[PDB]
């Protein structure tokens, strides 16, 4: 329960070498100072990305729980920190990529996968699977789309799902395809360079999910859409 | 320094329409009446533009510019020219439901209308005579 | 480098040649054949003889001729 | 003033950690979007204004009567402070004329110190003396 | 089940019991290969068994991509003959199999995303990371690499009995979840 | 636009790479180690043990353990606790 | 062009050696002397102690020993090698195939076994 | 204080504790010093 | 003191020969021999990195590799040298590379 001295007021506040005499002189433990700049990071971490403060609150509980549970001895505290951050995220139904942490972090994809990986092994913690739906109204409204075409690649993605047309792709490269159909079926129109750069899917990666997911097109739209482009006027890609 | 050297120069600053961004992380434009009901604060995006020079031995003064960084939100008072509702219709404003007699002129921090009463000052730059009976 | 270096590797001959049982003394010149020092300068020669091998308290004379201390460390 | 130096002195030390050990940096999460934001949604919404200075100076929107939100959007406060007894600041002065109310001041410990605009009074706004020195200059 | 797995590598621990010279080997050596910067041992490898060894100054042996136990046994008679040729004592202490890997196939397709909702505390299927789902079940501490195309791969055991208890268990659960 | 997802930062894959083709600092022989201990003293008479690291190229364990046979530490409260090259 | 490439090696080395033989004293007449004569020469077992039971597990050891064949001497900057293949990135080096000279800056080299 | 008594500390160091003992001591009593800094938790409010 | 790579070539057997005539005439020293190989090395060593410019490229069979000290010891079997000007077939071909 430490204080804290205020500025001089007088000329008995002042050494006569041109200084104060009572230092701020403040005591905190090295696992304190571990813990605030670990909690400083994280709020840095979450407003890069504009989460709200319960994500933040649920990472600064992942995070003192892990580390007075004491397990991750070795791995440097702003990549233990990012991976709760991670975690604390997809515990609130709406998960992030991995490359959108790695893109605010200075901790690499690697890094973070395997200290998400050694957290849920000593924590004892159970966190359900991604969708392809969850991924939907962040990577729809960053490309400056309209709520219909949102509304159509979230069909045709949770449809490609459940007809299981594409197996053992990530959801991030079936979400890209819905954001692609839907969009080149549509008045906004939106390039594999800009739909690539948002979901940080490689050009070639959301071309080799486009190869098998095209010949089926029109079972997976649905049944009241707009079509201001035909179907059969799709590209050849 | 500690050898290259680098320079980070500053330039235009770029502020948008007052956003809101929701669990979701998919932006939104912040209504004025939701900053109200959600206890939101009505603020804008900041955003900067830096050109970043390196200075290395060799002949390699590589000049990388970044667009628009953000930098922070600025809070944004209603009616003013970089408000949402600048230059809209009494009919625009109701639909908004926003009342068109509001005269604006205040922000909005946490959801509580917060007003600047205008601080007074003695005027700097100017000689005073005083008459100090003391 | 010179006249600060070779001085540290001449004071490690002699002190792994006592440590061989080797309690006679040795001429400076018997010492600089092994050391790999035959181009030493003679300003470096009189620099030893005069504040070197005198100053160490390791080192005793023994009629002109230099040897290890082992009376004054304990055996 | 200070909360973009605050910044920059930030993304300084940030910037110069990660030089001195040789990894360079990467200027996009060298700055955080945290002290802008938190700078200005602190001030204006407590009422202090530093990071002792001034207090007070953002009021909650008296929101009771249309006249009294003009009121308070049109409200002048002078720092002299209330527990002097002083009353040489408090008096209606003769050049209060035409842009500070005569009538409406608040009662009690305030009296006088709390003022408000007339209906035609404009705040200047402030502009560059350049063009001003620019033309007194080629003037004679 | 009719299906067994089949191993792949072998990796096995044994002691020499003597120090070995680095640089004495290593300009004197069939294979040689000593980088410091990279790594502190030398690596070598012959053709006929396709395994690999590493040799350290302290005498410990380990060698790696065998194909069998009695295989990977010959391969460091082999291994400590090169080393004792070189005049130096070479001889064979605690032999140990420490960990060898299995590969083999169900021929159906699997679905994962059922498969890690019923097992949630036994798997961890992460397709942004690695498009194989991790098993990592307690009875034979056995990791499995479950692909959608069938493939599996048997991971992390001390005997072979392990692995063939291991797929025994598990091709009932992957037989219930069939596509 | 700002903040886009990568796999790895430039800056990291740079340092990586760098880190990588340079590798450890190898361990050498203990008669070599002194010659470039003995060359460097030769030049200046303090120094500090952050600056050997860069001078030798040897690991900080290692050139710890060969100086302290020869070598001693005489405090220095001006700055740091400096070690001695000098073996007497 | 490989002719033109050795006279420019001949005056570089003339050139070089001019400091080093005037440090020393030695006359300019040993010189030319040297590179006249540089011309005209170019134009169940339990007991696991024994390891004798096998044999014949290497091949001739001769080919480092004769160096009777082509010999390339050149630098490298990367070696890399995956699966199958040894892959190189030779900067500049030589060899003499067959007593003919060749020269080359970069080179790249596959090579299986 | 106690710890560096007992330790044997320089006589600067003891003598800083013991002004800064004087300090807190005073500050407990009375924190409307004439010329003295104020005591403060964190937030700039002067300590009762 | 220098790399030391050309002097086992047709070109450093030559001057080795011319130095070793020298030597057993009395009219150098072994010490200035040394001196102007160590030249030559640095002489041969600046010439093959500034004036040349041009690829060549190789396939074969290898058959023995060794690696210390920054040294390879390729060996190649059933070599092809593949030029754009000229193909050279070759039984087998030695690599010596250093860094």
């Amino acid at each position: 329960l430490s204080t804290m001295i205020g500025k001089g007021t007088g000329a008995a506040s002042f050494d006569e070498f041109g200084n104060s005499k009572y230092q701020n002189r403040r005591t905190m433990s090295s696992s304190d100072r571990a813990m605030m700049n670990a909690f400083k990071e994280i709020t840095t971490m979450a407003d890069r990305i504009n989460l709200p403060r319960n994500i933040v609150d649920r990472t600064n509980n992942l995070f003192k729980q892990v580390y007075e549970q004491k397990s991750l001895k070795g791995r440097a505290n702003d990549a233990i920190a990012s991976a709760c951050l991670y975690i604390a995220c997809r515990q609130e139904g709406v998960p992030r990529t991995f490359k959108e942490i790695c893109a605010v972090s200075r901790i690499s994809k690697k890094e973070i996968g395997r200290c998400f990986k050694l957290i849920l092994k000593a924590l004892e913690t159970s966190v359900d699977l991604i969708t392809t739906g969850d991924f939907m109204s962040r990577f729809c409204s960053n490309l400056c789309l309209p709520k219909q075409v949102q509304m159509a690649a979230t069909h045709i993605a949770r449809k490609a799902v459940e007809l299981d047309l594409v197996p053992g792709r990530s959801p991030i490269s079936v979400a890209a395809a819905a954001i692609y159909m839907a969009s080149q079926a549509s008045a906004e129109k939106r390039t594999q360079k800009e739909i690539g750069d948002i979901a940080g899917v490689a050009d070639v990666t959301i071309r080799q999910s486009y190869r098998l997911i095209y010949p089926r097109a029109p079972d997976l739209f649905p049944t009241d859409f707009k079509f201001d482009t035909p179907v059969d006027k799709l590209p050849q890609l | 320094q500690a050898p290259p050297r680098y320079l980070l120069k500053f330039e235009q600053i770029y502020l948008s329409k007052p956003t809101h961004w929701e669990r979701d992380g998919a932006p939104s434009p912040m209504m004025p009446n939701e900053a109200r009901l959600r206890n939101l604060t009505y603020s804008a995006p900041l955003y900067v533009d830096i050109t970043k020079t390196v200075i290395k031995e060799g002949e390699e003064q590589l000049q990388t510019q970044h667009q628009k960084t953000f930098i922070g939100k600025i809070p944004i008072m209603l009616r003013s020219t970089y408000c949402l509702l600048n230059g809209l219709t009494d009919r625009d404003l109701c639909e908004l439901n926003e009342c068109p007699l509001d005269p604006g002129g205040y922000f909005i921090i946490n959801g509580s209308e917060k007003v600047l009463i205008a601080q007074e000052k003695m005027a700097t730059n100017t000689v005073y005579v005083f008459a100090k009976k003391d | 480098g010179y006249k600060f270096g070779v001085l540290a590797k001449i004071v490690n001959y002699m002190k792994t040649r006592h440590q061989r049982g080797d309690t006679h003394p040795l001429t400076l010149d018997e010492i600089l054949d092994e050391t790999q020092h035959l181009d030493i300068g003679l300003k470096q020669k009189q620099w030893l003889m005069t504040e070197a091998l005198v100053n160490n308290p390791k080192i005793e004379v023994i009629d002109g001729k230099y040897a290890f201390k082992p009376k004054y460390n304990v055996r | 003033r200070g909360m973009f130096k605050n910044l920059l002195k930030e993304v300084r030390i940030y910037a110069q950690k990660f030089i001195d050990r040789g990894k360079d940096f990467n200027l996009e999460l060298a700055i955080k979007t945290r002290i802008i934001s938190d700078g200005l949604k602190y001030s204006l919404a407590t009422g202090n204004w530093g990071d002792q200075a001034r207090a007070g100076v953002s009021q909650v929107l008296n929101r009771l009567t249309f006249a009294s939100t003009l009121s308070h959007l049109r409200r002048l406060n002078s720092p002299i402070g209330r527990d002097g007894k002083l009353a040489k600041p408090r008096q209606l002065h003769n050049t209060l004329w035409g842009m500070v109310c005569p009538a409406e001041t608040p009662e009690g410990h305030a009296v006088g110190l709390v003022k408000n605009l007339a209906l035609m009074a404009y705040i200047s706004v402030g502009s560059q003396p350049s063009p001003i020195l620019e033309f007194l200059e080629e003037w004679s | 089940s009719g299906i067994v797995p089949q191993l792949q590598n072998i990796v096995s621990t044994v002691n020499l019991g003597c120090k070995l010279d680095l640089k004495t080997i290593a300009l004197r050596a069939r294979n040689a290969e000593y980088n410091p910067k990279r790594f502190a041992a030398v690596i070598m490898r012959i053709r006929e068994p396709r395994t690999t060894a590493l040799i350290f100054s302290s005498g410990k042996m380990v060698c790696t991509g065998a194909k069998s136990e009695e295989q990977s046994r010959l391969a460091a008679r082999k291994y400590a003959r090169v080393v004792q040729k070189l005049g130096f004592p070479a001889k064979f202490l605690d032999f140990k199999i420490q960990n060898m890997v299995g590969s083999c196939d169900v021929k159906f397709p699997i679905r994962l995303e059922g498969l890690v909702l019923t097992h949630q505390q036994f798997s961890s299927y992460e397709p942004e990371l690695f498009p194989g789902l991790i098993y990592r079940m307690i009875k034979p501490r056995i990791v499995l690499l479950i692909f959608v195309s069938g493939k599996v791969v048997l991971t992390g055991a001390k005997v072979r009995a392990e692995i063939y208890e291991a797929f025994e268990n598990i091709y009932p659960i992957l037989k219930g979840f069939r596509k | 636009t700002n903040y886009k997802p990568v796999a790895n930062h430039q800056y990291n894959i740079e340092y990586e790479r760098k880190k990588k083709e340079d590798g450890k600092r190898a361990r050498a022989d203990k008669q070599h180690v002194l010659d470039m201990l003995f060359s460097a003293f030769e030049k200046h008479q303090y120094y500090n043990l952050k600056d050997l690291v860069d001078i030798t190229k040897q690991p900080v364990v290692y050139l710890k353990e060969i100086l302290k046979e020869i070598g001693v530490q005489n405090v220095k409260g001006i700055h740091k606790n400096t070690w001695e090259l000098k073996p007497e | 062009t490989v002719p033109k490439l050795y006279r420019s090696v001949i005056e570089d080395v003339i050139n070089d050696v001019r400091d080093i033989f005037l440090d020393d004293g030695v006359d300019e007449q040993v010189l030319m002397e040297l590179k006249t004569l540089w011309e005209n020469k170019l134009m169940g077992q339990v007991e696991e102690e024994p390891l004798n039971s096998e044999d014949d597990v290497s091949d001739e050891e001769g080919q480092e020993l004769f160096d009777t064949e082509n010999v390339v001497v050149c630098q490298y900057d990367k070696i890399h090698r995956s699966k199958n293949k040894w892959k190189f990135h030779l900067k500049d080096g030589i060899m003499n195939l067959n007593g003919r000279d060749y020269i080359f800056s970069k080179a790249i080299g596959d090579a299986e076994w | 204080l106690r710890r560096n008594e007992q330790n044997g500390a320089a006589a600067h160091v003891i003598a800083e504790d013991v002004k800064l003992l004087q300090f807190h001591v005073a500050t407990m009593v009375d924190n409307e010093l004439p010329g003295l800094p104020r005591a403060m938790q964190k937030s700039g409010r002067p300590l009762k | 003191m220098a790399y030391q790579l050309y002097r086992n070539t047709t070109l450093g057997n030559s001057l080795q020969e011319s130095l070793d005539e020298l030597i057993q005439s009395q009219q150098i020293t072994p010490q200035l021999a040394l001196q102007v190989l160590l030249q030559f090395d640095k002489a041969i060593n600046a010439a093959l990195a500034q004036r040349v410019r041009n690829r060549v490229n190789f396939r074969g069979s290898l058959n023995t590799y060794r690696f210390c000290d920054n040294v390879w010891t390729f060996v190649l079997n059933d070599v092809e040298f593949r030029e754009v000007t000229e193909l050279i077939k070759v039984d087998k071909v030695k690599i010596v590379a250093c860094d």
